[PDB]
């Protein structure tokens, strides 16, 4: 049971695209999340998508970012457009097995992560 | 005749873990897609079947336990683990059949300056048995010399209050929790979905 | 972000006294229990003395017969431990700790065990001649 990010330099305007892809367990029934930490910041959840599918931007600034599930590959995408430097950080994926509707945007509440990748901008 | 399925998510109060409260549900139409198609709950976990399904489903009798603990505990209701919960309060089968549901409910039961009504059971001789409750509160001989009825050191009472305060961390907030046991016996169902 | 902070400690000879005070800030919680815990030179830590907020009830490990007492100044969010007849067996680092206290049945319980919620840093204690 992992989770294994990947997809991240690049410089402001650029577009990037992250995929969480799972192994041990089938993602159908999960929510899934991206959570990114800059140095000396606090941990900020990004984007989650739902186990219906459903879409939620947590930060002000990439409400520039969309979330998409394969289902059938078992993995998730986040895709980054008009990068900033604001942008740099490690980014995460992690799962929880909440309710259909359910897309929390705090960290503490979800279960399995991912290695981490870093994107700087 | 909807099964009562409100009464046990949306109680006022809460049990404490170790005095873990059961609701039996009988002969009733259980609509469960009022609880999985919803944005409320952060743990939904099932067993045995699957949680899309669920209107499906027909049983003799279906068992709703429910009770408070810790965020960082909700893991340790499940099938196979291991803390203190789930050794010393309320313990699932490894075969269990049924679903897991919590949500964090630090609106409803912290309380500035501790809200100590929410207790679970801190040391045992050994760990519970499936579903075993235990609610005693003998004084737990931590060491080798026996207590005889007075509190010390290495003499414990073996309950304990979470203290639930609304600044904790999410980890230590409380959460309601909800454990559907889908009873399967051979038997005449008496709890289905609508269909 | 409660803090505990143990002062008083230092050198005494065999049967002189001592007073650790464990000032706390920070306390949010409405009952608690604070003790005393000492770690002698390269053996296990080992509670001392034990008191609970709400009226002060008190117990102590048996190495301490009588010879030490813990008791609390609420205006000043202070435990004091005064230790007496001290002996070269004492000598350890004091921390004192801090723990949630327990209702049940329509009464307070307090209980310092090897595990509390929180430390402070502790006092080096030394007895001798
Ligand atoms: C327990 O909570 C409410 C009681 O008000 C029931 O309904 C929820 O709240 C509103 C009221 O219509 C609606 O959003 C939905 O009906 C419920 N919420 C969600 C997110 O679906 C709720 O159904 C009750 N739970 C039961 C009966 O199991």
């Amino acid at each position: 049971v992992q989770l294994v990010e990947s997809g991240g330099l690049v410089q402001p305007g650029g577009s990037l695209r992250l995929s969480c892809a799972a192994s041990g367990f089938t993602l159908d029934y999960y929510a899934i999340g991206w959570f990114r930490q800059a140095p000396g910041k606090e941990r900020e959840g990004v984007s989650c998508i739902s186990s219906s599918g459903g879409s939620t931007h947590f930060a002000d600034s990439v409400k520039r970012f969309t979330i998409s599930r394969d289902n059938a590959k078992n993995t998730v995408y986040l895709q980054m457009n008009s990068l900033i430097p604001e942008d740099t950080a490690v980014y995460y994926c992690a799962a929880q097995s909440g309710s259909y509707y359910w897309c929390g945007s705090d960290w503490h509440e979800y279960e399995y992560w991912g290695q981490g990748t870093q994107v700087t901008v | 005749n909807l099964c009562p399925f409100g009464e046990v998510f949306n109680a006022t109060r809460f049990a404490s873990v170790y005095a873990w409260n059961r609701k039996r549900i009988s002969n009733c139409v259980a609509d469960y897609s009022v609880l999985y198609n919803s944005a409320s709950f952060s743990t939904f976990k099932c067993y045995g079947v699957s949680p899309t399904k669920l209107n499906d489903l027909c049983f003799t009798n279906v068992y709703a336990d429910s009770f408070v603990i810790r965020g960082d505990e909700v893991r340790q209701i499940a099938p196979g683990q291991t803390g203190k919960i789930a050794d010393y309060n309320y313990k699932l089968p490894d075969d269990f059949t049924g679903c897991v549901i919590a949500w964090n409910s630090n609106n409803l039961d912290s309380k500035v300056g501790g809200n100590y009504n929410y207790l679970y059971r801190l040391f045992r001789k050994s760990n519970l048995k499936p579903f075993e409750r235990d609610i005693s509160t003998e004084i737990y001989q931590a060491g080798s010399t026996p207590c005889n009825g007075v509190e010390g050191f290495n003499c414990y009472f073996p309950l304990q209050s979470y203290g639930f305060q609304p600044t904790n961390g999410v980890g230590y907030q409380p959460y309601r929790v909800v454990v559907l046991s889908f009873e399967l016996l051979h038997a005449p169902a008496t709890v289905c979905g609508p269909k």
